[PDB]
């Protein structure tokens, strides 16, 4: 009808939701959920599961990719009823689904809601493709996409617009993995850090403060001269005491989030700088595509939002990527290659930014699946949900 | 669509098929012989002939369907003694026939048929319901 | 990857297995007056940053070698400086925690037998032990003030932490 | 190119009508007991690259999420798997969709593993449906019909799940569109499938003295061989 | 979560980030939502031509021409007042909360704004309230077309008001689910006396209203209610409310979330089934 | 006793007359042989060249040649080659399936059996170099279940599809020559029906002669048992069991009986001739110390058999057909039997044999 | 219980006549390898179709050959919700079939549920405790479906009641 559809990317942690031809997701609240431990209809979730005390906490997205179907569905539940508010009968919806979604895990996504609200029709999206939300705002279904969240890192490049059950692999590498080592190193500066709120204070560090540094070694010293100049200090809150402390939050602002290129630079946990591994990715994929697989660079996702993060990366891999094809001129000769990043806006929390404004159109309502389709040969009749974008 | 239709694969002369070969109890000639003291033996009599000579439902319908009733109108404590009173060659007949009642329950042209078969159990022995299974000439 | 040495010369004579590039010093120096502004001391300040983070040197110099001495020398000035009431009394210790014989290449109580050996000679040894001195007392006096602060009781509350991680893993102390 | 090898074959590294094909489009048998005859050459341009290809389709609407070219090799692999050829298509497609005891398990090399529904008679079934690659072939029967009905009138009699299959296509077109009589049971008609190679009178005595050896195989000017 | 909600929460929090700028000294953003609700009506706040310093959020509900001058087109504003102002073209009732012009601490706003049907409801039911709960009998029944065929009906007789039930659900057996819950729903009472009672009947509308037009039909179901004296009163003519129409989106709900609980043993006599199926082998 | 092997279950399988080696198939398309050595034995040998399942296998007691075979044709030899069997190109054919084999006391001929309505009885020809093949045809149009040799390495029989077993008289005259008679059929023309059944509802899964030519017993499907004596003028008896249908049948004497199958337990028969009719009395299992010990309740996986999975063959030993003394069965699963046939006969309450 | 358990008595062991089997490899055709029960390919391969009711309203067929064994069953579709819930349950097992190379996707004719049981199973599984799925199976699913009535009817009460008090 004249009504607009619904949309949800959910993820391991965090979840978001919302409609249909809007500027952010509506509204993103943590998955937990809990009851007692006639009993279906007591239950919280969001910034609600994460405070009750006689209800316990339990994630259904743990491992990435989409888990635990019977919990999903309570959770689907309050998603619908009580925050977006939509007669479900009424309302176009879609289900992201992370790459290697097998045909039994889709099934279990196509019914639930088909053989319980009979729901007209529904689209399960690719997480990559929907990744190349308004990074068209700044035109092509090709390119290399890290989607990294907070569990690791994720190589998900492109396809003509599908999944590529093989060219993907997975560095443990994550905001959390990050937040480690800011405040691992700053327990050995100032002190006046409660255990208790230590977490808390790297989850924030990470997002109030840090940033990229284009060079190492370089602005160390800068970062000496003007200390003045960024070192400030965080306006934490105590706990049992409630007391105000501030400390000064310095190096591990920039000296941090360059775990990125060096993962290995905090903890030896890994062997290899995140723009490397994109490179062999991309030479391992089939000529015939490792082309267009280099001027498409994408983040998207809980983790990707930092300042100059987007330009170091680019330089980065270009580097390794000109000094292999020299070693080929020395046969003279090749056509030298051309990387390049992409910021576009909505890079905190995309996907859903995508998908819906391209599902707020008549081709979803094409490629989409009608509810009496359904009722015919089954939910089966969903394992595959045809791309649609380009000519489309 | 069009020469996909036919079907010749039941026209192979190597294909293979049953030879099918083709008069029964008198709906009376024990009835009476039965109506008396007699619900421990005469109702044996239900053997003469097997539909096995001769096709058509019809027979199969009637003399074959005719040894349905004698044990429905029946009791309870006093089968097990009929059913030790028959040897090998006699006691799997009864349960090929059993299973005709059990496959047209009509409700009332029915209605239980499970005891003579429980008790059938402990003479026949546990190949008496599968030995029905292995049968071409059935009821 | 880390930052290694730019001043890689052929004067610098390969003194057993590392170089002898010389530095800008007050005390002792056994090599000549570098002209530049900047001397294997300087060189060491404005690195050392990413060192003890960075799990995988590589050694494409012998002037890397050196720097990599000094660099695990700034370590001592922890064990017996980061616990100094000011800086006019962790100098003192420069000459005690300088002159001290270090386990030089060859020793038995020396880390990192990899690139390094002692020459398995006596005379570019005893010889190299002058070199491997300087170092203990000109990049420490021409250290604790660059690191510090004009301020008194100080070790500048940001460095003197860097005391818990070492380069690679490897105690030069103990 | 090729003459970089064709070498290592000494001291390098060493001292009727029935039917064959591949991946490089398909071929008919023309040969009237011993030498080919041109006078019959169809061919179908459709083949075992085909076969991947529409099983490649085929399983991506099964639910399985695979891009090609890259992952080719692995399907075709699995073409040669346990791709079956079914023998009346009503009866077993319908036992792919009411049972479920057709589905089996391939270990991939992501250690990632996917069950596989019935396309195993679906998909290389390319032959008998021409229509699923777009191509206007003809099918294994139809083909097999034309190509002896044609000039050799007098005395016609003389992937694991086709051997038996190819029994069924004596009847498809012989007893419909020709003998649409009953009493055809005689014309009896048999397939084998010996499944060994070519490599076969390549040492025969009758080829040790036959085959123009090397006094007389340029001798009488390099041209010696030119008929045949 | 069992009766529902009807303080619509999807505007509580989107609101406050506009007027939390000025509690410390912060400028204030524009912002761009535009969602739904139920019933088929759907907010939407939006700037004025771009004032990013002016927050107005309205409303679009297609059955407005007939529930306009049901008093809903003469009151409504009783409530936010002079916050209310000019309607838009597309949509109906404008809201407008300024985070310039902020009377302070007075979340009594929120709750206010949230629940824009109610307030507009509110009316249709005073107007029949007074021939109720003040008297005067021989009136006339509203009109209610929240959806393009289901349709609610009222009754203005001498000391009663009871809401007429039409609503259609599809699946034919979720028709069936329905019956269960009218069974144990009007003839069950053992919250007090004082609750208002719950007619039924399907295939079929009761006599209080047989004669008029109404969709009928075999997967069709027509419902009544009640309204007590002491539930249509001006002393709860707002906790009756508070939670009334509630019913269409309260029997859809609850009809549908019986069919997941269902859903969850159909796994549990299955996840302990599956167990069985592998406890047969020669080893698990 | 008892003693298992692996989950899965062996199809078919032949002994050797040195109780030391032993070819079987586990589900897989390749032959498996092992080797003793004070009770420890180790893979041996692993033969593989067929495709598919592998069906028939038969061992050649004094000539030692093993032939393999099963559905997708399959026929080659492995007969010892240095000390590493090698396989050998042979094609029965067909255009359907094989299921079973046996060579005869003679170990000049193998027979396989077969389901697509022939049982293919190929030999080996000195005077043509390769291998060869004969043919029964008619009349059979079933799936050929397996075939034992009679104590003459000439006539033979087995039961199929057809419910009723059928006999025939293998006869070469490119090797052998007029065998001589026995009063199954004086006329040996190669392939003479020589004996029907009067089972015309009863399948047949399982045959064997008596070490003599006078008894044969045969098994359907649908637990009966069958039995013929020749010398007693080709009378045809028949007697039912209570149980379910067993499976695998061998004369212990030259007038005695045994065998099991899917119950997954041996049972005894033997024979009064001069009846004309079946007679049974067997059920055999086990639900100077030694001599005594190794008994015991328990004082008061987890079947009431010895085996734990049904039976498919039973191979003798010691005395194959004219006086047992230890024969083997093998099941499905692990369920494979080990036992002494006196050791039995020390036993149980009443037995028979003979 | 008068008898609901009589039936299940002559059941608990009717089947234990076709069970044991192997695998069989294909007559008229070749090397396909399926359940002639299902296909009837081979016209001798049949057991005859039998089926053990208990009155009419819980019918059970039962068919069998070879490698091939069929196993119809009729629940007792008891009353109105009944008649709704048990294709919507029979669904559920019949869309996860594939992982219970056993139950078929669509029951056979008439019919509400429809089983197979194939030499594959008779092999890699026993015999005794699997053949006592059914069981386990009829008896377990009566309770779940008969509870169903007071899990429904229980369930909406409190819909009803934490809406009255507020009044």
């Amino acid at each position: 009808g004249r009504l607009p559809a619904c949309v949800v990317d959910c993820g391991t942690g965090y979840t978001k939701l919302g409609y249909a031809g809007n500027t952010e997701p509506q509204f993103i609240i943590p998955s937990c959920i809990a009851i007692k431990e006639v009993d279906d209809l007591d239950f919280f979730i969001g910034d609600e599961a994460i405070e009750k005390p006689t209800y316990a906490t339990k994630w259904p997205i743990r491992h990435g990719i989409v888990e635990d179907w019977d919990l999903m569905e309570r959770f689907m539940e309050q998603v619908i009823f009580k925050y977006l508010r939509a007669e479900p009968e009424d309302h176009y919806f879609l289900l992201t689904e992370p790459p290697l979604n097998t045909p039994e895990n889709r099934e279990y996504t196509a019914e639930i809601m088909f053989e319980s609200f009979n729901v007209p029709g529904l689209y399960i999206a690719v997480q990559a493709v929907l990744a190349l939300a308004a990074s068209w705002t700044s035109r092509t279904l090709t390119g290399t996409v890290i989607d990294s969240g907070d569990g690791v890192t994720h190589v998900i490049p492109v396809a003509e617009g599908y999944v590529i059950g093989s060219c993907i692999k997975h560095i443990p590498i994550a905001g959390r993995d990050i937040t480690y080592f800011i405040q691992q190193l700053l327990r050995d500066r100032e002190v006046g850090i409660p255990p208790e709120q230590s977490l808390e204070t790297a989850k924030a560090v990470k997002e109030r403060y840090s940033y990229v540094c284009p060079d190492l070694v370089k602005e160390f010293n800068k970062y000496d001269t003007d200390g003045s100049k960024w070192i400030k200090q965080y306006t934490g809150i105590n706990a049992i005491s409630k007391k105000e402390f501030s400390i000064d939050v310095g190096y591990e602002r920039f000296l941090g989030p360059e775990i990125f290129f060096h993962p290995e630079f905090a903890n030896p946990d890994f062997t290899q700088p995140i723009s490397e591994v994109v490179d062999e990715v991309i030479q391992n994929c089939p000529i015939d595509v490792r082309r267009p697989l280099y001027k498409n660079i994408v983040l998207s996702g809980g983790s990707t939002m930092f300042r100059d993060f987007g330009r170091r990366l680019q330089r980065d891999l270009k580097r390794t990527v000109d000094a292999r094809l020299k070693l080929s001129e020395e046969l003279s000769k090749p056509k030298p290659i051309d990387v390049q990043v992409i910021t576009h806006h909505m890079q905190r929390y995309a996907v859903w930014f995508g998908g819906s404004m391209l599902a707020s159109t008549p081709e979803f309502y094409q490629v989409c699946h009608t509810k009496k389709d359904y009722e015919e040969i089954g939910p089966s009749i969903c394992r595959h949900n045809p791309v649609f974008g380009v000519m489309s | 669509a069009r020469f996909r239709k036919v079907d010749v694969d039941e026209y192979d002369e190597n294909k293979f098929v049953d030879e099918d070969d083709g008069a029964g109890p008198d709906e009376g000639e024990v009835d009476s012989c039965l109506r008396q003291g007699n619900m421990t033996a005469a109702l044996q009599a239900a053997l003469k002939n097997p539909p096995i000579n001769t096709k058509s439902q019809a027979v199969k319908d009637r003399a074959g369907s005719i040894v349905l009733k004698v044990l429905i109108s029946f009791k309870a404590n006093d089968i097990e003694k009929a059913v030790q009173s028959l040897d090998k060659n006699g006691v799997d007949l009864l349960m090929k026939y059993i299973y005709k009642g059990f496959e047209s329950p009509s409700d009332n042209s029915s209605a239980v048929l499970l005891q003579w078969h429980e008790k059938a159990l402990a003479a026949g022995g546990v190949g008496s319901i599968v030995r029905v299974l292995t049968a071409r000439k059935t009821v | 990857p880390a930052y290694h040495s730019s001043l890689m010369d052929p004067d610098t004579k390969l003194i057993g297995n590392m170089a002898l590039l010389p530095i800008r010093s007050q005390f002792k120096g056994p090599a000549p007056r570098e002209t530049k502004d900047t001397d294997i001391v300087d060189e060491a300040i404005y690195y050392f940053k990413a060192n003890v983070f960075f799990k995988n040197y590589e050694i494409k110099n012998e002037a890397d070698r050196t720097l990599i001495y000094i660099t695990l020398y700034i370590s001592e000035c922890l064990k017996k400086l980061q616990k100094c009431n000011s800086k006019s009394q962790g100098e003192k210790e420069m000459y005690t925690l300088g002159i001290t014989n270090f386990p030089i290449p060859g020793e038995p109580g020396f880390p990192l037998n990899a690139i390094y050996a002692k020459p398995a000679n006596k005379q570019e040894d005893e010889v190299m032990r002058a070199y491997l001195q300087q170092l203990r007392q000109e990049t420490g006096l021409r250290l604790c003030e660059k690191v510090f602060d004009p301020q008194n009781d100080k070790p500048s509350k940001w460095w003197t932490c860097f005391v818990k991680r070492q380069f690679m893993n490897k105690s030069l102390s103990g | 190119r090729n003459w970089d090898d064709m070498k290592h074959l000494w001291d390098y590294t060493f001292g009727g009508v029935v039917v064959d094909s591949g991946d490089g489009v398909t071929h008919i048998c023309p040969v009237y007991e011993g030498f080919s005859l041109p006078h019959l050459t169809r061919r179908l341009d459709i083949a075992g690259r085909d076969i991947t290809r529409y099983l490649i389709k085929l399983l991506l609407l099964r639910g399985y999420a695979f891009n090609h070219s890259a992952d080719f090799e692995t399907v075709r692999m699995i073409k040669e798997k346990l791709c079956y050829v079914g023998y009346n298509i009503e009866q077993e497609q319908k036992l792919a969709l009411e049972t479920t005891v057709l589905v089996e398990s391939y270990t991939l090399p992501d250690g990632r593993i996917i069950k596989v529904g019935g396309e195993r008679f679906e998909a290389p079934e390319a032959l008998f449906q021409p229509h699923l690659i777009n191509v206007e072939g003809v099918g294994v029967a139809e083909l097999l019909f034309n190509t002896i009905q044609a000039a050799d009138i007098d005395t016609r009699s003389e992937y694991p799940g086709l051997p038996s299959r190819l029994e069924r296509e004596l009847k498809q077109l012989y007893l419909e569109r020709v003998l649409k009589g009953d009493v055809e049971k005689l014309s009896k008609f048999k397939i084998r499938i010996e499944d060994p190679p070519r490599r076969k009178h390549m040492v025969f005595l009758g080829g040790a003295v036959l085959a123009d050896i090397m006094k007389d195989k340029d001798n009488f000017w390099m041209t010696r061989q030119e008929y045949q | 979560m069992i009766l529902l909600e009807v303080n619509n929460r999807i505007i509580e929090e989107t609101l406050a980030l506009k007027f939390e700028n000025a509690a410390a000294g912060n400028k204030p953003e524009a912002v761009e939502v535009t969602f739904a609700d139920f019933d088929g009506v759907l907010y939407h706040i939006s700037n004025p031509n771009g004032d990013k310093t002016k927050v107005m959020v309205s409303i679009s509900l297609k059955f407005y021409k007939e529930l306009q001058a049901h008093g809903a087109d003469e009151l409504l504003k009783r409530v936010y007042g002079s916050y209310l102002v000019n309607p838009e073209s597309g949509y109906n009732v404008s809201l407008l909360y300024d985070l310039e012009n902020l009377p302070a601490s007075k979340d009594s706003i929120v709750h206010q704004a949230g629940m824009l049907k109610r307030n507009c409801f509110a009316s249709v039911f005073e107007k029949y309230f007074q021939f109720q709960e003040e008297g005067k009998e021989g009136e006339n029944r509203a009109v209610i077309h929240y959806r393009d065929d289901e349709t609610m009906y009222v009754e203005s007789k001498k000391d009663r008001v009871t809401v007429v039930f039409s609503t259609v659900f599809k699946d034919d057996d979720d028709v069936v689910i329905g019956k269960v819950f009218m069974q144990e729903f009007k003839e069950g009472r053992r919250a007090s006396h004082t609750a208002p009672q719950v007619l039924f009947s399907h295939r079929e509308p009761p006599l209080e209203l047989k004669d008029t037009d109404a969709a009928v039909g075999d997967n069709i179901g027509y419902i009544t209610f009640v309204l007590f004296p002491r539930h249509t009163n001006a002393s709860a003519r707002d906790n009756t409310i508070n939670l009334i129409h509630t019913f269409r989106d309260y029997l859809h709900y609850h009809i549908k979330c019986s069919k997941a609980y269902i859903h969850t043993r159909m796994r549990a006599k299955t996840s302990d089934f599956l167990k069985v199926l592998n406890r047969a082998r020669p080893d698990a | 006793a008892y003693h298992s092997f692996l989950v899965e279950p062996i199809s078919c399988h032949a002994w050797n007359k040195d109780r030391t080696q032993i070819a079987i198939c586990p589900n897989n398309h390749e032959v498996h042989i092992y080797e003793k050595s004070g009770n420890k034995w180790v893979q041996v040998h692993e033969l593989k060249e067929h495709n598919g399942q592998v069906t028939g296998v038969d061992w050649a007691p004094d000539s030692n040649r093993i032939v393999t075979c099963g559905t997708d044709r399959n026929a080659y030899v492995w007969t010892l080659k240095g000390r590493t069997w090698k396989p050998t190109l042979v094609i029965l054919r067909i255009n359907r399936a094989a299921r079973c084999v046996r060579w005869a006391p003679n170990e000049k001929k193998f027979a396989v059996g077969s389901g697509s309505r022939v049982i293919s009885i190929c030999y080996f020809e000195q005077e043509n170099d390769w291998w060869v093949c004969k043919h029964i045809k008619k009349p059979i149009r079933s799936t050929v279940l397996s075939l034992d040799w009679h104590p003459n390495s000439v006539l033979l029989a087995a039961g199929s599809c057809d419910f009723k077993c059928r006999i025939f008289s293998a006869y070469i005259k490119e090797v052998e020559e007029r065998p001589a008679p026995t009063p199954w059929g004086s006329k040996m023309p190669f392939g003479e029906l020589m004996f029907e059944s009067s089972s015309s509802c009863g399948w047949v899964h399982g045959v064997c002669f008596s070490a003599n030519g006078s008894r044969v017993a045969w098994v359907s499907h649908d637990s009966t048992v069958c039995l013929a004596d020749a010398d007693k003028k080709m009378a045809v008896a028949t007697l039912a069991s209570e149980t379910l249908p067993l499976l695998a049948v061998t004369f212990i004497t030259e007038s005695s009986l045994v065998a099991a199958g899917h119950d997954c337990f041996p049972v005894l028969f033997t024979y009064d001739s001069a009846a004309g009719k079946l007679s049974f009395g067997g059920r055999l299992d086990v639900p100077t110390a030694r001599e005594r010990f190794q008994n015991l309740d328990k004082k008061a996986a987890g079947l009431d058999s010895l085996h734990k999975n049904s039976v498919s063959q039973i191979s003798v030993l010691s005395g194959g057909k004219a006086k047992c003394s230890q024969f083997c069965t093998t099941g499905m699963d692990g369920g494979m039997s080990i036992w002494d046939v006196r050791s039995l006969e020390s036993a149980l309450k009443d037995l028979k044999i003979v | 219980t008068a008898t609901l358990r009589p039936y299940l008595s002559a059941v608990r062991a009717t089947l234990q006549a076709a069970l044991c089997l192997e695998n069989f490899s294909s007559q008229v055709v070749e090397r396909h390898n399926k359940p002639e029960v299902e296909v009837r390919s081979s016209k001798e391969l049949l057991l005859q179709p039998v089926t053990i009711s208990r009155n009419e309203k819980e019918k059970v067929l039962i068919e069998g050959s070879i490698n091939s064994v069929r196993v119809s069953i009729a629940v007792k579709q008891a009353d109105e919700i009944e008649k709704i819930l048990c294709h919507k349950f029979m669904r559920f097992m019949m869309m996860r079939a594939e992982n219970f190379f056993i139950l078929r996707r669509k029951p056979v004719e008439g019919y509400d549920i429809s089983f197979l049981i194939t030499n594959f199973h008779t092999e890699q599984m026993y015999k005794h405790k699997l053949v006592d799925f059914v069981i386990h199976f009829m008896e377990e699913i009566d309770k779940e479906i008969s509870e169903m009535k007071l899990s429904v009817n229980a369930r909406a009460r409190i819909v009803a009641e934490e809406f009255l008090k507020n009044f």
